[PDB]
């Protein structure tokens, strides 16, 4: 039972109908055996396990793709961009929900993927990408090449990540259940981006008026944040 | 090019392991350097990418936890034949590391040097897992530097170290070059999230360039 | 003390070999196992794991349009959209997935595949295929009359969009003699229209396939070798950076 | 006899290595063992022991000016008198402690630190601080006004002569890059004046703090480095008179 | 020069124990000697003072009960390449030591003499603890003569003993210089009373004084 | 057969080692132990003699 229904924010979608733990495992708190981290994650509620929608990007058929990199896409988003520009750790899952809204004249299909460290390349020069052109924020960041990912590794290959399809004769929605994926058990987003939800169109949009504006809308929540202390006693 | 076919008899995914996959003694660095007394001595960050075979082999995995068994294999080459004591110190992360062939870091006793001859068999350590996260990131989605227009894809904790290879013989009459043949054979090897094979050609060993 | 003898193979370095050896820093507690989330144990894993093939085979297809079968108008009453040729390790659909990257680690190869082919269009679109899996030494089948006497599945795309295919025993390896010497060939899945395409005048005249391509678990790979998808020839960037 | 073959790593002198030799004078009886007080089974024995902190951090202070702030009717109203950068690595008051340089023999280090600020006035002498911590990432506080919306403790020297100051987690460690590469930051103790100082007629008009640092039992060290805070440059005197 | 940090996941107090603290194979000494038959052979009075890195590292305490395993290293250069014979005879404290290469005293049966060649592995040998105090004054605030205008803060006690290494082989066509690093690992580790670590640089290996 | 390594100080001649080794004329009865007077087990007992 998912119920995408978190803190404040709530999607009443009706056609949603399946999730994807990704790798199996579903986002918990930092367990209590890892004390070494230090003393005090605070684990925050519902102030920052709630649904931060996106700009709806508008897929034409021209379209290559999006990526979000995971929390990149929400450290100026409201109280998670808050604590992310205040703590300097923090441990979070996501539940990411894109649905994809078009007619039954509509046709296509998206690999929603969510791919765990996704370290991008550069096209055509032997310098790494930048700080602007990684870290993009809300906006995220279209896929230059997305036969390769944008990394050289191949798109046919890609759904050994969590994937879900969006076929638009099927289905509308995919919604995919994110766990802690870093080999640290808390981690640093300002700089680092663990996830990267990558929407990428297999086959285009295709409907015989002009190029069809079909938005797609991401929806990212954080559950089960934890972050650094910043209340602790000092005795 | 002829068209042959055989029933294909087999028992067992033992052979898949990522346990067995990995665990090959695959060579990860060989240069030379002339000796006469890099300053005449070897020195290289262990990493593995440095040759394509073993890098794209490891980047089908996100995050991989492996003690390396470092073989360092050395063969000497005259410009009499001498024989030579060398000296294979393994420099951590944030032991200092040596430029020139006799500095004060190789007597360093912290370091774990390994002290072995050309007419031994091949000097062989165990460098044991020394990423300070509980897995190497493969791949680093994220930045070093706090905020700095740096570097992209390093991972502060993914450093193995140096490791630094001299000729602990004073001058000598000869000359003579020293090719230091550097054999990893990954173990105890855990790995998470496997990654789609890289079909593009590499551009940079720092990097996941492509040219298309 | 111990009257030992040296055997042949004394102070040889085996690639190969599982010999423990000194460590180098001991008494030197590594960072505690965290469970991450994803644990490959077995490669098998990877390769079970679906993936998308590149069925559109045809030499203008650049990039990305290799994925992808577009039927339209065009394909009038009975066209071959498209076969797949079985060969993993020989250039084609099953080249360039997972089954066909990590099988060419491995020289011999042997078990079940599993296809799915993920119709693309709109709601509205109707037609059928006719899914036709040659088993190996016959012959492709050329016209859908001929695709029809072999095994086959003749596919209505109406709210059926996705079509497991189960395909038994694509095996084989490689060879060399006294090289030029591959597979023959495992067999081929191969695709005609059944009907001519249906859309309405609101939907697209241009519809598309996704194929798919996983192992079952009786998928089996032994001999490692070394996979030629990748070499350098020239040179890396900032190769001796690791050395400077 | 035994067929016995030479591993690769035969022959070698690893110097950290666990076997034991060939004693040079065997059936030689050592000294037998005295109970000497104050064994040190652990070097975090050490660490755990308080040391005084160069709290005064300014660049005049030379040699033991350095372990103590001077207050007085300088400090106006609300002044910064010291910021401890909570850095041992780095050059600032918790270099020069116990546990700055036993932890300068490691590389990995983290866990819980102890601050103890005693002050050093006379009896009678009355006013207040404001200690404040700073976790890692934020910014160090540069009035008392924004001193006291974070973690502080508001600290009056009426009796109470001292101040047990649990600081959670200060950890960190070295790095190296394809060097110049330290830990960012592990967050700040900062001190303000709260009140001003007050002294009577006859007590001096300048008060003193004396501050402590140690470890707690959760702090812990790896990867055995060499420490830099020594080194030898030219020679030492009679460096030979152990040859000779 | 970028400022990083990491998550440091750490279990484990083992590693700072003092027998783990110090059991170090470090370098305590190293010199070369002219061959031609000190006059040509090498002969050192064991110390802990001769490197500043393991000094300051066992100042930390004031008693130390080790039993030091010497590790001798001996390369060999020339000014055809032989192979020689060596002779690291330990002198403990009462036996006299050789004033030349071709001594008397190098033929006692009570010196715990090891004849090893270059070609071989290292010569190692496990000198025991041999202070007749039951700890190693690091420090000995106090003086060897009785109430003697001499030598301050040398006690009589901890005299482990010359460390004499020579050449067993006689006169040889070829002049050559032999290097012998000293390699010592203390072990049995017992340590008292700890100490400030020094921050000022040594100025002797006799004393503890300081320039500032 | 039995993987083993050289371990520093192999092939050493260490003057006080007491390892067992071939002997020269093994299957060579000595000549039997006799009872001699005044055997000394210990050097202290040539000590505490006056």
């Amino acid at each position: 039972v998912l119920q995408l229904k978190l803190g404040n924010s709530a999607i009443v979608t009706q056609e949603a109908a399946n999730y994807c733990c990704a790798y199996g495992e579903w986002p918990n708190y930092l367990p209590d055996h890892e004390a070494v981290a230090i003393d005090k994650p605070t684990q925050p509620e519902t102030a920052t396990d709630r649904f931060y929608t996106l700009k709806s990007v508008k897929w034409e058929t021209g379209s290559t793709g999006w990526w979000w990199k995971l929390p990149d896409a929400l450290n100026n988003i409201g109280m998670f961009g808050q604590n992310v520009q205040h703590h300097y750790l923090y441990r979070s899952g996501f539940l990411i929900h894109v649905q994809c809204n078009a007619t039954k004249f509509h046709q296509g299909a998206l690999l929603v993927v969510a791919i765990p460290e996704h370290q991008r390349g550069a096209h055509n020069t032997n310098t790494s990408p930048g700080f602007d052109d990684i870290m993009k924020g809300e906006e995220g960041g279209t896929f230059n090449h997305p036969y390769v990912l944008d990394d050289g590794t191949s798109l046919a290959c890609a759904t050994i990540f969590p994937h879900q399809w969006i076929n638009l004769r099927t289905n509308n929605s995919a919604t995919i259940v994110l766990p802690w994926m870093n080999a640290a058990p808390m981690d640093f987003p300002l700089r680092h981006n663990q996830w990267t939800l990558a929407i990428i169109p297999v086959v285009p949009l295709g409907t015989r008026t002009t190029s069809s504006m079909v938005p797609i809308t991401v929806s990212i929540a954080p559950m089960c944040c934890e972050f650094n202390g910043l209340r602790h006693a000092i005795t | 090019a002829i068209q042959t076919r055989t029933v294909i008899n087999q028992h067992g995914v033992s052979e898949t392991l990522v346990e067995n996959f990995l665990s090959r003694a695959a060579l990860v660095s060989k240069r030379s350097f002339e000796y006469k007394d890099d300053k005449n001595f070897f020195k290289w960050t262990i990493n593995t990418r440095s040759f394509v075979q073993l890098r794209r082999k490891l980047e089908l995995f996100t995050y991989l936890r492996f003690d390396a068994e470092i073989t360092i294999l050395t063969t000497v080459a005259v410009n009499g034949l001498p024989d030579l004591t060398l000296q294979a110190m393994f420099v951590p992360t944030g032991a200092l590391t040596p430029e020139k062939q006799d500095s004060f870091h190789w007597q360093s006793g912290s370091n774990a040097s390994v002290f072995f001859k050309i007419s031994d068999p091949p000097a062989r350590i165990t460098i044991p897992f020394m990423c300070i996260n509980s897995a190497y990131s493969v791949f680093y989605d994220g930045f070093a530097g706090f905020e700095k227009n740096g570097l992209y894809g390093i991972n502060p904790a993914d450093t193995i170290g140096n490791l630094c290879v001299r000729i602990v013989n004073e001058h000598q009459p000869v000359g003579f070059t020293v090719t230091v043949r550097v054999y990893m054979k990954p173990k105890h090897i855990k790995a998470w999230a496997p990654r789609p094979p890289r079909t593009l050609p590499y551009m940079s060993i720092a990097n996941a360039n492509y040219k298309g | 003390g111990v009257p030992t003898y040296l055997l042949p193979g004394s102070g040889q370095f085996l690639t190969t070999d599982d010999h423990s050896s000194a460590p180098a820093l001991p008494c030197f507690n590594p960072t505690p196992e965290m469970h991450i989330p994803g644990q490959v144990r077995n490669m098998l894993e990877v390769v079970q794991v679906e993936s998308m093939m590149e069925i559109n085979n045809t030499e203008s297809a650049v990039g990305m349009e290799r994925l992808k079968v577009d039927i339209s108008a065009l394909t009038d009453v009975d066209q071959l959209l498209f076969n797949i040729p079985l060969d993993i390790q020989l250039d084609g659909p099953l080249r360039n997935t997972l089954v066909g990257n990590i099988s060419r680690y491995y020289t011999h190869w042997s078990g079940s595949l599993e296809m799915t082919f993920m119709f693309c269009g709109s709601f509205m679109a109707a037609g059928k295929l006719i899914l036709c899996y040659t088993p190996p030494g016959g012959s492709c089948p050329t016209t859908r009359e001929t695709a029809m006497l072999g095994t086959h599945i003749v596919w209505d795309f109406g709210l059926q969009s996705s079509v497991t295919l189960i395909i038994p025993w694509i095996s084989g390896s490689h060879y060399r003699m006294f090289a030029k010497s591959t597979n023959a060939n495992v067999g081929y899945v191969t695709c005609f229209m059944q009907t001519n395409l249906i859309v309405p005048s609101e939907s697209s005249d241009t519809c598309s396939l996704i194929g798919f391509i996983a192992a079952k678990d009786d998928f089996s790979l032994r001999l490692m070798r070394d996979s030629p998808d990748i070499g350098q020839l020239d040179h890396l960037h900032a190769a001796e950076a690791a050395y400077q």
